[PDB]
RNA sequence: UUCAAAUGAGAACUUUGAAGACUGAAGUGGGGAAAGGUUCCACGUCAACAGCAGUUGGACGUGGGUUAGUCGAUCCUAAGAGAUGGGGAAGCUCCGUUUCAAAGGCCUGAUUUUAUGCAGGCCACCAUCGAAAGGGAAUCCGGUUAAGAUUCCGGAACCUGGAUAUGGAUUCUUCACGGUAACGUAACUGAAUGUGGAGACGUCGGCGCGAGCCCUGGGAGGAGUUAUCUUUUCUUCUUAACAGCUUAUCACCCCGGAAUUGGUUUAUCCGGAGAUGGGGUCUUAUGGCUGGAAGAGGCCAGCACCUUUGCUGGCUCCGGUGCGCUUGUGACGGCCCGUGAAAAUCCACAGGAAGGAAUAGUUUUCAUGCCAGGUCGUACUGAUAACCGCAGCAGGUCUCCAAGGUGAACAGCCUCUAGUUGAUAGAAUAAUGUAGAUAAGGGAAGUCGGCAAAAUAGAUCCGUAACUUCGGGAUAAGGAUUGGCUCUAAGGGUCGGGACGAUCAACUUAGAACUGGUACGGACAAGGGGAAUCUGACUGUCUAAUUAAAACAUAGCAUUGCGAUGGUCAGAAAGUGAUGUUGACGCAAU
RNA sequence: UGGUGAACUAUGCCUGAAUAGGGUGAAGCCAGAGGAAACUCUGGUGGAGGCUCGUAGCGGUUCUGACGUGCAAAUCGAUCG
């Protein structure tokens, strides 16, 4: 809104980290089964809901 | 900002123990009939105001330039 | 089988009075031991126009006999009475219009105003614009004052219940037609929720006894008997009598 | 012609939001806020604005000298001059009416 | 600027140029104060000069 | 010129709410914006505030009064009948 | 939409230039509120996504970016919400918001190792939550980034809280003096308590004034046109918060005593309750001058040039006009059975409790000086792609600013600043379509029905019937005129003076001559009318998404109940509620 | 049986905001005329109205137009209030 509380704010900080792919070492650990983030959001297709 | 018409009162202000700086200011104000002349300002930094003598006479600028403090850190223009 | 509009009045969530812009409860003064025994003079500082009251309100200021201060009390106003006037109140106060006296002491046909039902409850009989309680006799035995009340009513009232001599102010406003819907719904908008008003005969039945048909018709009697339950009374309830009076 | 905008973020004309245009030093229009003018200070008496007494929002008051909030008078700054006079009049003559008062009732009382 | 001028010269003032009412174009009532303050200052004048007295001014005024 | 033979104030009603409404209301505005006389001043300067208040323009003072007049007959009955009753009590 | 170049493996779509257009200032411009949440910006980059394509992107990958004592929140209260005391309920919990309660904190004595000891009253206000548009302490200008700025830098201010010295002021008439007065000032003691003011308020109408804009003259620069004409067309010529002096309609004061009544507004109010007049006092909206401040910003001209990148010089001035537009404001006027918030907060006055006098004896709302001002928000979009609608959806979604011409006009049409040139394209012009049009003669014969379309249309001047609630009907009906050009007349302000003259300035209206393929509200824009019947009085309202109506409402009329131990209505109950901040000219039910 | 909704919409309340240019011309006011008296009349001024033409806004009459596997689970255009 440009005029947001702190809770807002932080909680947009936290999405904004983990908006990431998967870290390409992960793949090579032994006995790996995670391919891709699968929890990936974008601000085009899935709201957060605040 | 306030102007100072009283080269007395300017004379004291330039010695409050909190001025520490002032700026000599030189304008050029030229005219055909009346006055094509030089005008200074004499502008000391208070703490809270800064304090404006307008001279319109070179005479009374120069004897006022050397009747500054030494102190009074002055600059030109 | 639905609740209806006047039976939904009464949970007053829609329904309940407008009273931003009211002047505060229009009162006598809390009967004292200065009103009891002897007068105490006010001052009429100002008269104002109360929202949505027809009558004006007279602003009285008296001093406190008890701490150095002023007291404002909101009276309402007597035709006649005007501002820098001086008020008298109490047993011993003169008779004159806005002065305010107990019953008792005043004589038969002496017409008040804001007369209290129980001496000290601070006004309660004649009070709209134009209204007044007329005196019409005294029972020292039983220390007792028959009147006549605006609608004709006769009633006995202790002695001690004060009034206001005089009548109140703003008469005949209700002899001016409105004209138009717009000046009712300004005059209900300062009072309450309860205009316009639809016939029950419009509705259907689910909202109203009156409700349905294929014409517009009560169809059964509407005088409606006081044992009637909620839902039931929408009519002419408990009516003695019904139509135009001498034919 | 050079078109301007609010300065705050409200963006409605209320009037706490009140603008006026002026030409910057820079050569360029702007908005400037404006504050909500201030009121008179009126008599306690006649409710006629009171002569003398600077104009100024409730807060500025307490910045200003006390010359500029009252007037070398009894009531200075509360009542209009002549509503003081009135009050002087009124005290000495109903004081005197006061006396002249007692005096008639002590001569009545001596009757019998 | 030379439409302007030409206006000024009196021109395209005719009834084919005219699409609003005369109250529109201008009012009756600006005409009237125009006329009645010209009457006025008129009339002030000539009471302070001495040309004329406070009654005829007084008559004059109403009239 | 007379510009209205009868209507008079109503004529701002137009031809809307019948003429018998119309007359009615006539009446009482014609009272409602009349200027009265100051029984403190003497002056011709008592209009109508609200409902039932009268102030003078000068002298500044505020009478209650009656709806759409300063004193309504009842009331003038009403002072009679006090002042009668007033004095039947001090004689 | 087009041409060319650049880039690229690849270009209808990317970039740059050129051209052609559009939005045309209730914008396709510049900002914001809700909402979104990084979409902002840069670099790399095209597998998927983009109604085709794609080297581009609101995509993908990696990072950068949001700086406040003064802008908000934070504080106040609004309609309301809601603990406590207490009552109800098996109970989850419900009522109620000051109540049937033992419901608290101010100053002053203070030995300042240290916090208190007894004093004597001070209202009785009952928690708290409730507004990023209501109230409210205080900041502006210039510059600066890839992306932040009223927040950063530079300069210049202001408020609050605190501390505190000097100067000034005041005092041996202790707590100032002047003015007839309205009142004036650099100050010029003042507790409890009380009173008053500000905060603090509708709407509309014309009038006055201000500001920004629009228009325009002269001059000092720059650019365009220049076959011809054009002392020409375009453009720069600016001044913040704050401060000092000054400046006002209204209001008030002194003198004076008015009929031959006078003064006076566009609007008819005012005067022996003291007018006109003469002279004064005050609010400082607002404007002027000065400081701030030319040192800034703007526009140019000469040299040097990626050597941190510049340097040097000049000018930046003086006028006019107004039923102009937008906006602020003042004094008024109209309207109401409508009279159009509250609190925090600040100040003044009344009162007189205490305290205070001679090389520092008090106090200082006077000047200057010292210190600090926390927290959270701050990027961007705000929509034919950043929100909601399953989406990059012709839908929906609150608001501020608003140039020139035409014209009554924020209408339509064209243009300037700014922005955009996006929506799959190429080729060809069958039928049938959708949208836009035209039509000989007839003129509703069509059809359920003139549906649809056409006709009318602006303005000026003529001329207008029945009927009517006398207000209307009415633009009734029905006619004439309208371009261009050249003129003519009327309608003003100042100043001279002690009967006109001289100067300055608008745009309305009327008339005449001439003129043309008789055209002329030349595009745009823009009533069809009349005679009757049914029906509802009218204005208004409803079936969001098949019904706008004769349906509902309405004013008006009538009836019914009720005097509070009450009528009507609510609740499981209640020491519980709505009407009710009410009282028959009222509330409730029809 | 126990829960969740008044971000749509219905209604009240509180606090804000928005609404060109024209037509008509109520009261009040000023001047004048006719009349023996009653009294009547004219010209101005003024700017009223849940008046009127008509923008923005609000709405949704008709084409029973477009669309009707739509731009859209209610929209588009013109005509309309
Ligand atoms: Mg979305
Ligand atoms: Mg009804
Ligand atoms: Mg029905
Ligand atoms: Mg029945
Ligand atoms: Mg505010
Ligand atoms: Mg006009
Ligand atoms: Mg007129
Ligand atoms: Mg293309
Ligand atoms: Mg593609
Ligand atoms: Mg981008
Ligand atoms: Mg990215
Ligand atoms: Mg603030
Ligand atoms: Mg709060
Ligand atoms: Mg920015
Ligand atoms: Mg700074
Ligand atoms: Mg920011
Ligand atoms: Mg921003
Ligand atoms: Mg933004
Ligand atoms: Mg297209
Ligand atoms: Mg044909
Ligand atoms: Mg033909
Ligand atoms: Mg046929
Ligand atoms: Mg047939
Ligand atoms: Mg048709
Ligand atoms: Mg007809
Ligand atoms: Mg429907
Ligand atoms: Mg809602
Ligand atoms: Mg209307
Ligand atoms: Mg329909
Ligand atoms: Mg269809
Ligand atoms: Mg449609």
């Amino acid at each position: 809104a440009a005029q947001k509380s702190f809770r807002i704010k932080q909680k947009m900080a936290k999405a904004k980290k983990q908006n990431r792919p998967l870290p390409q070492w992960i793949r090579l650990r032994t006995n790996n089964t995670i391919r891709y983030n699968a929890k990936r959001r974008n601000w085009r297709r899935t709201k957060m809901n605040i | 900002a306030r102007e100072i018409t009283d080269i007395k009162q300017f004379l004291e202000l330039t010695r409050r123990a909190d001025v520490k700086t002032a700026t000599v200011k030189i304008n050029k104000k030229l005219n055909k009939a009346g006055k094509p002349f030089r005008q200074t300002k004499f502008k000391v930094r208070g703490s809270s105001s800064l304090y404006t003598l307008v001279i319109n006479d070179a005479g009374k600028a120069k004897k006022l330039i050397q009747s500054l403090p030494p102190t009074l850190k002055v600059n030109r223009l | 089988g639905r609740v209806i509009r006047n039976q939904r009045k009464g949970a007053g969530s829609i329904f309940t009075s407008h009273t931003r812009l009211r002047q505060g409860a229009a009162k006598l003064r809390t009967l004292d031991y200065a009103e009891r025994h002897g007068y105490i003079r006010g001052i009429v500082k100002q008269i104002v126009h109360d929202s949505g009251r027809g009558a004006p309100l007279a602003k009285v200021v008296f001093r406190d006999p008890y701490k150095y201060r002023l007291r404002e009390e909101i009276f309402i106003a007597n035709e006649g009475v005007h501002t820098g006037q001086f008020i008298y109140a109490g047993k011993k106060a003169s008779l004159n219009v806005g002065n305010v006296l107990p019953l008792g002491s005043v004589p038969e046909g002496t017409i008040v105003s804001n007369v209290e039902e129980k001496p000290g409850d601070r006004g309660a009989l004649a009070r709209a614009s134009g209204n007044y309680v007329i005196i019409i006799g005294h029972n020292p035995d039983e220390n007792k004052t028959r009147v006549r009340l605006p609608s004709g009513a006769k009633k006995v009232i202790s002695s001690d219940a004060r009034g206001v001599i005089g009548v109140i102010a703003g008469g005949g406003r209700v002899d001016k037609p409105l004209l138009k819907a717009g000046r009712a719904f300004h005059k209900y908008r300062l009072k309450r929720n309860s205009w316009p008003k639809t016939r029950g005969v419009a509705m259907n039945p689910v909202d109203h006894p009156h409700g349905g048909g294929n014409h517009q018709h009560i169809g059964k009697a509407s005088t409606i008997s006081r044992g009637a339950v909620s839902g039931q009374k929408a009519g002419l309830i408990a009516a003695r009598r019904t139509g135009l009076l001498r034919g | 012609a050079q078109r301007v905008t609010f300065r705050r973020r409200n963006p409605y004309n209320t009037r706490s939001n009140k603008i006026k245009v002026v030409k910057t030093p820079g050569g360029i229009l702007r908005a400037q806020h404006v504050k909500k003018l201030a009121t008179r200070p009126k008599c306690g008496d006649c409710g006629s604005a009171l002569q003398g007494i600077s104009t100024l929002r409730p807060r500025q008051y307490a910045t200003v000298s006390k010359t500029h909030k009252t007037v070398s008078r009894a009531y200075g700054g509360s009542r209009c001059a002549n509503c003081v006079k009135e009050r002087i009049i009124r005290a000495f003559l109903i004081e005197e009416q006061k006396i002249v008062k007692k005096v008639v009732k002590e001569q009545t009382e001596a009757a019998k | 600027r030379a439409h302007a001028q030409s206006k000024r010269e009196g021109r395209h003032s005719g009834y084919g140029k005219r699409k609003g009412t005369r109250e529109a174009r201008l009012p009756s009532q600006v005409v009237w104060i125009r006329r009645l303050r010209v009457l006025r200052r008129l009339l002030a004048k000539y009471r302070d000069a001495g040309k004329i007295d406070k009654h005829l001014y007084h008559v004059l005024y109403k009239e | 010129a007379k510009r209205t033979k009868k209507v008079g104030i109503t004529g701002k009603y137009g031809v809307r709410y019948g003429s018998s409404l119309r007359r009615q209301v006539k009446k009482l505005e014609i009272q409602q914006h009349a200027r009265y006389d100051c029984s403190f001043c003497g002056k011709k300067t008592v209009k109508r505030g609200a409902a039932g208040i009268w102030t003078c323009s000068c002298c500044k003072k505020t009478v209650a009064g009656g709806a759409y007049t300063v004193s309504t007959a009842a009331a003038a009955t009403v002072r009679s009948t006090i002042r009668r009753l007033r004095e039947m009590v001090e004689a």
